[PDB]
């Protein structure tokens, strides 16, 4: 009955797992940044990134060695290049037989003016370099991609290394060192797994962040602009490696009648293709690594962030809707520059977005963090062409990553967002517009609770949908709920019980009973409640006649959680844990052999009865046993003594009798219709005991 | 509420009248005093004195902005002509049908219909109205979300119109929010305190955007004309039979608007 | 690498009504019971879906 509650907690448990899944992939880089200056702490890795050709990124001691870093593109054969190193001009030879993965080679001058040579062989096609500074010894990644190891070195002054760069880098613990790997050997991370998305100035402390329904529905007008990166590869400008999409910003204002509005909004871009131009192998062509352009499995998301009365009540958020209108973006003409001959120019190129899902997000711009709102657009392709000229680039539709700003400086979207918000109104008034003990007050609220009420609710089970239908919840959190219950019920003194009982029961397939079985496996009391102990997990078996204790507890925590209000969604898992285990120590079980009862209780009481007159009887353990493996159990709510009382005190018929000792529900509620003490004495005492 | 009579027992003014004319009538009559000659003429048939308006329209097209009448009994004469007979059928079946209607707002929500007694109403100076629908995920059909040009046509250079589109799928609509109003109205069925003399010729006048039903009511009535005090006459002359063609009002859920009722 | 094919849409919830009830003489009795006698799940439900 009510207590399938619990049969189906433990069921679909399962299932979390899948979730666990999920979210240890969602199990977070902190960057990129601006290239700055800085003192990166030990127990940190530097996951560095560059794209442009030039010095990387230099350790200075002015004591001990001198480290530099230079990248070197693929397509140059063995010729002498020039760098920047420490603001001093250094030639260094350069010789790759890779196409299309670029190399890192690492510099070490033995002093601050010391000789200087070229080793540390590094090739990725990510272009992804690691360095630690960790125990006494510096890291830094060596190895040939994918699967690589940690060159170790042993230089004075550690914690006072401060190591400038020139490109976009994270900074890692060592936890991570898994995803490490996975975020190096295996691609560009997406960015929208960074915490920092834009490249703005860096912090080192960024945080991702009775009621009353609150609904405000404003209107939006976001404008927003896309960004390019362009570098151009090795030899005399004769080709390009690498023009892609990047994250942008843009700051503006509008009027919402009568307000200047100041809207902040960045753009990113997922899940690009990239289109490959490869151009003849002699060393003078025109010949193009990748072209990143957007199609119908590409998506692009905007964060928006604006002050307003709205905008002030979304940290915690009820329920969350987009009815955007579409809106067409068309590219413009992007002209190579090609120093010999006509330069190729790219036209054409036109999609539409579409909104199909919201969030919340984070944004900061100097150091002020933001809750933002984040709005996932689905595209789709169009009508207009999109060819690559002076070339066999033809007939080919999305929008390229060259020239999407098509002289306009900004791309407008007009729509109306409803969001809903609670905001803590300890009374009718004073409303709020910006934004343990527990134990002790579930256990005193458990002393008012009515009767027959809570047998019929016992009489009614209880689903997955049920528990949580009567209780509010934020969509961000109610998401996972079920997961969290269940991964905790899980991990539950009931599961090991279970797992104990199967492992056991199947190790017997290789005492006080009959024969060996698993189940039979003051002396008599103390073997008496070894075996009820045992039997309460019968209540999982479905081999029961009537209700049962379980419905009891579910009703009561039902009823409770109800009616408290001091309890927050991460607590909820604790107390259904602590409740299903704790509630009702004191169980009692009778089984029933030829008009003959016994009865055994948990805390040392047994007795034998039969049905006819109460008469008592003698007690015989072994029957006991021998029966009680495989027969109907009926939880014992009317034990012998109010059965006993109410047979002397009260005249009741046979039928009422017989149905007590099946615990039927009917003859039962009419007995706490007819208000008799000695029941009510019985279900107070019963209700008494639950408690934490 | 249930009423209970029998059907062997033998069982057995102070309202409004308003006439509606067009301004031609008054140019070609030529005099000022003929309105008290009407009342006089009324009050012979039987009418209180000072219990007749008069109610003037510059056009067809003018009349056709709120065209919300305020009479108990009301008769409109309309006039006949060849080149216009969609906004006198839209206008006859504004008048003689109620309607409750809904805000609306293009540039923000989308719309759809479900039910056939659900249509569109546009009224104010003109009317641009441009519509196509959509799909499931918000793809236009021969049309581009925010082109307003490939936006198939359906109302130009109309100062009263009723649309009505194909049920069950959400549309985008494109007008200038600064000369003309919509509103979402659903026919909650027959308005009886009105009724359309067409002063003309054959009548085309349809009351209904199905095409298999063609009502025609006790309610339209048509006559011939070569002076106007003919039809005025004609319509002074008898009242009884159309008033006793009409009723009072059965609306269950009214509006707010002005009303005479003396 | 084409642009995208105009979504079909689904026959009107009306036609649906009116199509589901004037399905009605179309059934069984006693194998209409015997089919409710036998329980279903969300893997018998779309054998055939």
């Amino acid at each position: 009955m009510a207590s399938l509650i619990y049969r189906q907690l433990l069921t679909n448990s399962y299932t979390v797992d899948l979730s666990d899944e999920i979210q240890e992939i969602g199990s977070l880089l902190d960057g990129p940044y601006q290239p700055t200056t800085f003192n990166p702490p030990v127990d940190y890795w530097m996951l560095l990134a560059p794209t442009t050709p030039g010095v990387i990124v230099e350790g200075t001691n002015n004591t001990d060695r001198w480290l530099a870093t230079i990248l070197i593109e693929p397509n140059v054969q063995s010729e002498n290049r020039t760098y920047t190193i420490f603001g001093i001009q250094e030639q260094l030879t350069v010789s790759n037989t890779s196409q299309d993965q670029w190399k890192f080679i690492d510099v070490v001058k033995t002093t601050a003016n010391g000789s200087i040579g070229q080793y540390g062989p590094l090739l990725s096609s990510p272009k992804l370099y690691a360095v630690m500074k960790h125990n006494e010894k510096l890291y830094t990644y060596e190895g040939q991609t994918p699967n690589a190891t940690t060159a170790h070195y042993s230089t004075t002054n550690y914690d006072s290394v401060n190591m400038t760069a020139f490109c976009d880098f994270y900074i890692i613990p060592r936890s991570e060192e898994s995803k490490c790997t996975e975020y190096i050997n295996n691609g560009l991370p997406p960015i929208q797994n960074t915490r920092n998305v834009v490249p703005l100035s860096l912090t080192a402390r960024d945080v991702i962040h009775l009621w009353k329904e609150m609904q405000y529905n404003r209107d939006i007008t976001i404008r927003f602009k896309f960004a390019n990166t362009i570098i151009k590869s090795g030899g005399l400008g004769y080709k390009w490696s690498e023009i892609s999409f990047k994250p942008a910003n843009y700051q503006y204002t509008y009027t919402r009648d009568g307000e200047e509005v100041t809207a902040h909004t960045t753009c990113s871009v997922n899940g690009m293709n990239d289109f490959s131009f490869n151009g003849g192998y002699l060393p003078t062509d025109f010949v193009v690594s990748k072209f990143e352009v957007i199609k119908e499995n590409s998506y692009v998301y905007i964060d928006y962030w604006d002050d307003s009365q709205a905008f002030r009540n979304v940290v915690y958020v009820r329920s969350l809707a987009a009815n955007l209108n579409s809106v067409m973006c068309t590219g413009g003409s992007y002209n190579f520059s090609l120093p010999v001959g006509q330069w190729p120019v790219l036209t054409g190129g036109a999609v539409s977005l579409h909104s199909a899902g919201v969030t919340l997000s984070t944004q900061f711009t100097d150091f002020v963090s933001l809750n933002s709102l984040r709005f996932r657009f689905r595209l789709a392709v169009e009508e207009p062409h999109f060819k690559l000229t002076r070339t066999r680039l033809d007939r080919l539709y999305g929008l390229p990553a060259a020239d999407p700003n098509n002289g306009k400086e900004y791309y407008e979207i007009a729509g109306r967002f409803s969001l809903i918000s609670l905001v803590p109104s300890n009374d009718d008034y004073q409303t709020p517009i910006a934004n343990g003990e527990l134990r002790e007050e579930f256990n005193a609220l458990s002393q008012e609770i009515a009767m027959s009420q809570l047998i019929d609710l016992a009489l009614l089970p209880l689903d997955m949908f049920s528990m949580f239908s009567g209780i509010k919840s934020t969509i961000d959190a109610a998401k996972s709920m079920a997961t969290n219950v269940m991964k905790k019920f899980k991990k539950s003194g009931l599961a090991n019980s279970v797992s104990t009982l199967t492992d056991s029961l199947s190790d017997a397939a290789s005492s006080i009973g009959s024969s060996a079985s698993a189940w039979t496996d003051s002396s008599v009391s103390t073997q008496t409640s070894t075996i009820s102990r045992r039997l309460r997990l019968k209540e999982m078996a479905t081999q029961t006649e009537g209700m049962n204790f379980d419905d009891i507890s579910a009703a009561v925590l039902k009823t409770k959680i109800d009616k408290s209000t001091q309890i927050s969604p991460n607590t909820i898992p604790d107390i259904v844990t602590e409740a299903s285990e704790k509630f009702i120590p004191n169980r009692a079980y009778r089984v029933i052999n030829n008009d003959d009862v016994f009865e055994a209780g948990i805390d040392g009481k047994f007795f034998a009865y039969k049905v006819d007159t109460f008469e008592e009887i003698p007690f015989d353990v072994q029957k006991f046993a021998d029966l009680v493996t495989d027969s109907p159990v009926i939880s014992a709510i009317i034990d012998f003594k109010t059965l006993k009382n109410l047979n002397d005190n009260y005249g009741i018929s046979r039928q009422q009798a017989f149905n007590l000792l099946r615990s039927d529900p009917r003859v039962l509620r009419e007995f706490i219709n007819q208000d008799n003490p000695i029941i009510r004495n019985r279900i107070e005492q019963l209700i008494m005991q639950c408690r934490l | 509420l249930p009423i209970t009579g029998s059907m062997d027992i033998a069982y057995a003014l102070t309202s409004t009248l308003c006439l509606y004319y067009p301004t031609e009538a008054a140019t070609e009559i030529n005099d000022n005093s003929w309105k008290d000659t009407l009342s006089q003429l009324f009050l012979t048939k039987g009418w209180p004195t000072g219990s007749v308006y008069f109610k003037e329209y510059t056009n067809i097209a003018s009349f056709s902005v709120d065209p919300q009448l305020y009479c108990d009994y009301n008769v409109v004469l309309m006039k006949y002509d060849a080149t216009l007979q969609l906004d006198m059928s839209e206008l006859a079946d504004l008048i003689l049908n109620e309607w409750l209607c809904n805000p609306m707002d293009i540039t923000l929500y989308y719309y759809q219909q479900t039910d056939e007694a659900n249509k569109w109403i546009s009224m104010g100076s003109s009317c641009t109205i441009k519509v196509c629908p959509l799909n499931t995920q918000t793809l236009g059909i021969g049309c581009l979300t925010t082109d307003a040009t490939t936006f198939e046509e359906v109302a130009t250079a109309e100062k009263l119109v009723i649309t009505d589109v194909v049920d069950g799928v959400n549309h985008k609509l494109d007008v200038t929010t600064a000369t003309c109003t919509i509103r979402n109205c659903k026919k909650l069925g027959p308005r009886e305190n009105v009724a359309v003399i067409q002063v003309g010729g054959s009548d085309i006048l349809d009351i209904t955007a199905d095409p298999t039903t063609a009502p025609q009511t006790e309610r339209m009535m048509r006559i011939n004309w070569k002076k106007w005090w003919q039809v005025f006459y004609t319509v002074v002359d008898y009242v009884d039979q159309i008033i006793q063609v009409m009723s009072k009002r059965s609306r269950s859920l009214n509006s707010a608007a002005f009303y005479y009722r003396v | 690498n084409s642009v995208t094919v105009r979504q079909d849409l689904e026959r009107q919830l009306g036609e649906l009504r009116e199509e589901f009830n004037a399905l009605s003489q179309e059934i069984a009795m006693s194998q209409l019971i015997d089919l409710a006698l036998l329980p279903l799940d969300m893997f018998s439900m779309f054998s055939g879906i």
